[PDB]
Parts: C-alpha cells; sequence; structure tokens
C-alpha cells in the first residue's frame, strides 16, 4: 500500500509563513505529478499548484503567483510547500494529490491564517 | 489510320469534347470535399467529463471542484473528481465553434477515441476496394454505366452518412462512399483521355488538377458557410445526385467499345458525336466498312510483373515511393485542427498553394529534370513536417507557413511521380504498373489514419512518422534512372540497354 500522510499544520497570525510537506513513500517524487488543493470552510476544493516530475515544469493559479513557493527533494523522497504574506481568506485544509486524476490523495493538514 | 484518326476527321475542338468533358469533371470539386470532409465534420471540440446531476453545482462551489485541470489551464477531457473515476455520465462539449460533429454526437473521447481516426481508415479503404473491383467491372462491363452506378451510390452512401443512427452505421457508409468514389475519380478521368485525340491528355490533366484546387477552395467556403456536419454531409452529397440525374446524356467511350470486338454500336457513337459536334458532310462517309481498314494494328500482369528481376526492382521502387507520397499526404491533409488558426483560413491556403508549387514542379521537369525534382520535393516536404512536429504549439504562424510548404511540395511531388512513372515503365506494361502506383498509394493512404491512431503514445509522434516515411522513399529511389532525354522504353529489353547505355 501507499502512504501520503503529510504534516505542518500550526496556528499563526497573518503575514508569516508555515513549513508544509507531504511525507510520499512507495514511488520516486520525482518521477510522477504533484498537485495541491485547498477546501476553505463555506467554499469547496480549489487548485492550487503542481510541479511536475523531473522538474519538467511548475505552474500556479491567480491567488498562488508571487506569494507561495512549492519545492521538491530526493533525499527524502518528498514535496515541501512554502508561504508568505498569508490573508485571512487563506484559512483552509490543503490537500495532497500525486497525480491528476489520481486515486492517492493525502489526509490533509489544517493551517489557520489568523488575521 | 487509327481511332485517332477518325475522332479527328469528327472533331476534337467541338462542343462535345468540351460539354461531355466539362460534365464529367465537374464533380472533382466534390471528390476533393469528400475525400478532406472528415477533417471538419469530425474536429473535437474542447471537452470535459460531466459532473454527476445529483450533485449540486452551486453548492458545491462550481464545476471547477469536479474537473481535475491540465497544464493548459483546461479541464482534464477523460477524467473527473470523484467528490477519482473515469466519465461515467457523459461528456460536455463547448457550442462556440462547433455546433455538433461526430466525436460530439457520439462522444468520442478519452477511452474509445480511436474510432474518429479509424472512419477515415474505413473508409479509404472502401476507396482502395472500389478502385481495384469497380476497375475490373469497368474493363468488363463498360464505362458509361459502372460511372452511372457510382454517382448513384455516392450520393445514396452521403445521405445515409448524414443520416446515420448508429456509428458501425457511419463507418459502412462511409466505406461505400469510398468504394464508389474511387471508382469515380478513376472512370472521369478513363474516359475523358480515351475520348480525346493524344495530345490533349496534358491538357485534360492539368484542367482535373485545377479542378481539384478549386474543389478545395469550394470545401473551405462550404464549411465556412454550414458548420453543422449533418448538414455539412448532405449538402456536399446531394450535389452528386443532381449530378446524377444531370448525366444520363453522357456519351460511352468508343475506343472501349472497339475494344470489344463488335463495331456497330461504335459508328452509332461515332455518328451520334459527328451529329453533336455539328459536322454532317466530313461524318457522313463514315460506314462499317471504314471501321475495319482504320482500326486493325492495335486488335493484333502482376505474375510477368514480379517475375522479371528488373521490372520486380522498379515495381517494389516506384510503389515504396508512391506509398510514401500518398501516406504523408493524407497524414498531413487530414489533421489541420491543431494548427491555431482557423480551419477554413489555413484550408483555403492549402488549396491555393496547389498552382505555385505545379508551377515550381513544371518549370524544373521542363528546365532540369525528373529525378532532382523528386529529390528536392520529397526532402523539403518530410523536413518542413518534421519541424513542424518539432515546433510546441505556443508558435503558431510559423507552425501553419511550414505546413504549407509541406502540402504544396506534396502536391508537386504528385506531379512528378505522376510524369515520371509514365515515362519510366516500358509500354508493354506500362498501364498495368500505373495501376500498381495508383493502389500502392491507397494503401499508404489507409495506413495513415492507422499511423495518426496511435497519438495516444507521444503527444506528435505522427507527425514524426510522416516526416521519417518520405525522408526514407527519397534515400531509397536514388537509384532510379532519370528519363530527360526522352528513351520511352517499350520493352524489358530496353530498360537494361537503357540503364547500361545510361
Ligand atoms: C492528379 C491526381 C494524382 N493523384 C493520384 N492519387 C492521388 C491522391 N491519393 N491524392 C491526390 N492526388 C492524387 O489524381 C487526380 P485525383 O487525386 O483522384 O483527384
Ligand atoms: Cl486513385
Amino acid at each position: 500500500q501507499v502512504q501520503l500522510v503529510e504534516s505542518g499544520g500550526g496556528l499563526v497570525q497573518a503575514g508569516g509563513s508555515l513549513r508544509l510537506s507531504c511525507a510520499a513513500s512507495g514511488f520516486p517524487v520525482k518521477t510522477e505529478w504533484m498537485e495541491w488543493y485547498r477546501q476553505a470552510p463555506g467554499k469547496e476544493r480549489e487548485w492550487v499548484a503542481a510541479i511536475w516530475s523531473y522538474g519538467s515544469g511548475t505552474r500556479y493559479a491567480d491567488s498562488v503567483k508571487g506569494r507561495f513557493t512549492i519545492s521538491r527533494d530526493n533525499a527524502k523522497n518528498t514535496v515541501y510547500l512554502q508561504m508568505n504574506s498569508l490573508k485571512p481568506e487563506d484559512t483552509a485544509v490543503y490537500y495532497c494529490l500525486v497525480r491528476v486524476g489520481s486515486w492517492y490523495h493525502g489526509q490533509g493538514t489544517q493551517v489557520t491564517v489568523s488575521a | 489510320m487509327a481511332f485517332n484518326d477518325l475522332l479527328k476527321q469528327v472533331g476534337g475542338v467541338g462542343r462535345f469534347q468540351l460539354i461531355q468533358v466539362t460534365m464529367v469533371v465537374a464533380p472533382l470539386l466534390l471528390m476533393a470535399s469528400h475525400n478532406t470532409l472528415q477533417n471538419f465534420t469530425a474536429a473535437i471540440p474542447p471537452h470535459h467529463c460531466r459532473p454527476p446531476a445529483n450533485a449540486n453545482l452551486s453548492k458545491d462551489g462550481g464545476l471547477e471542484a469536479w474537473l481535475p485541470l491540465d497544464k493548459q489551464g483546461q479541464p482534464e477531457s477523460c477524467l473527473r473528481f470523484t467528490s477519482t473515476e473515469p466519465c461515467i455520465d457523459g461528456w460536455v462539449y463547448d457550442n462556440s465553434t462547433f455546433p455538433s460533429t461526430i466525436v460530439t454526437e457520439w462522444n468520442l473521447v478519452c477511452s474509445h477515441r480511436a474510432f474518429r481516426q479509424l472512419a477515415q481508415s474505413l473508409y479509404m479503404v472502401g476507396v482502395l476496394l472500389g478502385a481495384m473491383v469497380f476497375g475490373y467491372l469497368a474493363d468488363r462491363l463498360g464505362r458509361r454505366k459502372v460511372l452511372i452506378l457510382n454517382y448513384l451510390q455516392t450520393a445514396v452512401s452521403g445521405t445515409c452518412a448524414a443520416y446515420a443512427p448508429n456509428y458501425t452505421v457511419y463507418c459502412v457508409f462511409r466505406l461505400l462512399s469510398g468504394m464508389s468514389l474511387a471508382s469515380i475519380a478513376i472512370n472521369c478521368m478513363t474516359l475523358n483521355v480515351e475520348w480525346m485525340p493524344i495530345h490533349t491528355r496534358a491538357y485534360v490533366g492539368t484542367l482535373i488538377g485545377y479542378v481539384y484546387s478549386l474543389g478545395q477552395f469550394l470545401l473551405a467556403g462550404i464549411a465556412y458557410a454550414v458548420p453543422h456536419w449533418r448538414h455539412l454531409q448532405l449538402v456536399v452529397s446531394v450535389p452528386f445526385f443532381i449530378a446524377f440525374i444531370y448525366s444520363w446524356f453522357f456519351i460511352e467511350s468508343a475506343r472501349w467499345y472497339s475494344s470489344s470486338g463488335r463495331l456497330d454500336l461504335t459508328l452509332r457513337a461515332l455518328q451520334r458525336v459527328a451529329r453533336i459536334n455539328g459536322k454532317q458532310e466530313e461524318g457522313a462517309k463514315l460506314s462499317i466498312e471504314v471501321l475495319r481498314t482504320s482500326l486493325q494494328k492495335e486488335l493484333t500482369s502482376a505474375m510477368e510483373l514480379l517475375r522479371c528481376p528488373t521490372l520486380r526492382h522498379l515495381f517494389l521502387c516506384l510503389s515504396m515511393l508512391w506509398f510514401a507520397t500518398s501516406f504523408a499526404y493524407y497524414g498531413l491533409v487530414m489533421d489541420l485542427q491543431g494548427f491555431g488558426v482557423s480551419m477554413y483560413l489555413i484550408q483555403v491556403i492549402f488549396g491555393a498553394v496547389d498552382l505555385p508549387a505545379k508551377f515550381v514542379c513544371f518549370l524544373v521537369i521542363n528546365s532540369m529534370g525528373r529525378r532532382p525534382a523528386q529529390m528536392a520535393s520529397l526532402l523539403l516536404a518530410g523536413i518542413c513536417i518534421l519541424v513542424n512536429g518539432i515546433i510546441p504549439k505556443s508558435h503558431t504562424i510559423i507552425r501553419t507557413s511550414l505546413a504549407v510548404l509541406g502540402k504544396g511540395c506534396l502536391a508537386s511531388s504528385f506531379n512528378c511521380i505522376f510524369l515520371y512513372t509514365g515515362e519510366l515503365y516500358p509500354t508493354v506494361i506500362r498501364q498495368t504498373g500505373l495501376g500498381m502506383g495508383s493502389t500502392m498509394a491507397r494503401v499508404g493512404s489507409i495506413v495513415s489514419p492507422l499511423v495518426s491512431m496511435t497519438a495516444e503514445f507521444y503527444p506528435s509522434m505522427p507527425l514524426f512518422i510522416f516526416g521519417a516515411v518520405p525522408v526514407v522513399a527519397s534515400a531509397v529511389t536514388a537509384l532510379l534512372p532519370e528519363t530527360l532525354g526522352q528513351p520511352l522504353p517499350d520493352t524489358v529489353q530496353d530498360l537494361k540497354s537503357r540503364s547500361r547505355g545510361k
């Protein structure tokens, strides 16, 4: 079986920065896709960002450019998120997805942007 | 004293040789339109999985939650989220530019997307089957009768394909449409060249090419006017019906009539052609006793072609050339949706580029020769479409210009290979050689959709195969001798002497 456990939640004031990552097990992170989603309360799943395999490319959404940064590593076989200048509308539960239209999605982390 | 003697005696420029020729070559416009139509009647519009009706779109934050996205900012065209799972509730197609296409009607997307190209493959299978079977039937039975039958079958198959309930019905009716269409295409040319003197065959060929280019123009315009596929197929097939209604005034081929060993009806046809031409004083002397005295010298296949080593080698080479040229040409023509620009404009440019390319190859063959023209045209076409395959979608104008140059190069290559096989094969087996070359060209046009079938592997590999084939053909056709000096061999003895004497 494949695990996609993740961690990096916390309570932090607006304009701070967190440390988010997905612990990928059973597959090399450099060989498949990667994606990112949030489900803010009162809203639905929203696409955030994606990084291809072997660093082919990385594209963002309208509220991700210039604010968030996502990187990868090979030693720990994980995908890591960095962010700054957080705003109250960013309060959401973030879900890690291994591939587009893929059956392997993580448990999710709860991150709060307290104005 | 021969058939040409009588034909010149009756005329050659009179009203008959214009009216009959123009009537029989009018449907070549729809020839081109029907051959290319699959591009316009089966264009894939942007599409995505449909969220289930039970789910509330308003309460789920819109359709963006149920549709995973790809790189180009569009929803995924085959998958959907489970709150994954493939399409199970159908599909959603935008109507911004396509009211309806066969892919829109019968959801030939994601899984079982092969059918939108299997349809063209089956149509080309029908073309080849009709060509060979109805060539045999025309040899056995006649020309006017088989051409009329092809007219009717084409019209019926076009209408039936326009109104097709299922998909297998559509494929079978396309197969029968090709069955009739190859036969009409070959028989129009054979009747025109059999009812004209020797020194007008080049004129007939040039007119056929001009009508084909005008057919490309007409298809572009008719696609601009009528976007709906159900209306488009019917509107492009009903003029065949009106031409079948008005094509009962055709005059059968007198040469084939004389070739049957019987001459009374041949005399009747020649008398009729004298009446319509308006020249009766000169045609009065025509009677039975002059037919035998004028037509007696000429009265007196695969196995022999494959037996002789020189004949076998010449076959293999020419078959490879025809196969590669037709394969690449139809692979390039059948795919114009993925060029960025509107299909109508690129189709217009493809049609327009025919005449300048024809002038270029004519100048080259009348100036330098044929084999260098083959090399240049094939190599340039292969390189151009390979670069098209290697240039990403982000660039549009350069890709379209490269595709236009490639289409022009393929047209010039077609004209050049026709002339080269005309002035290459010995007169003993020249007609059978042309038939085999045409059959191999139809085989290549059959395979081309099969090659484009497997684009699921790589995004642009079919373009790579289309660009790899003609470079191989040009490399392997190097050994072929050049016939600029007009040797015009008759039997296999001349070929070996000419090759040794070259
Ligand atoms: C002058 C052309 C030469 N030729 C012979 N075969 C072909 C194919 N398959 N495509 C285009 N052109 C071809 O024939 C008249 P047609 O294509 O059937 O209107
Ligand atoms: Cl043909």
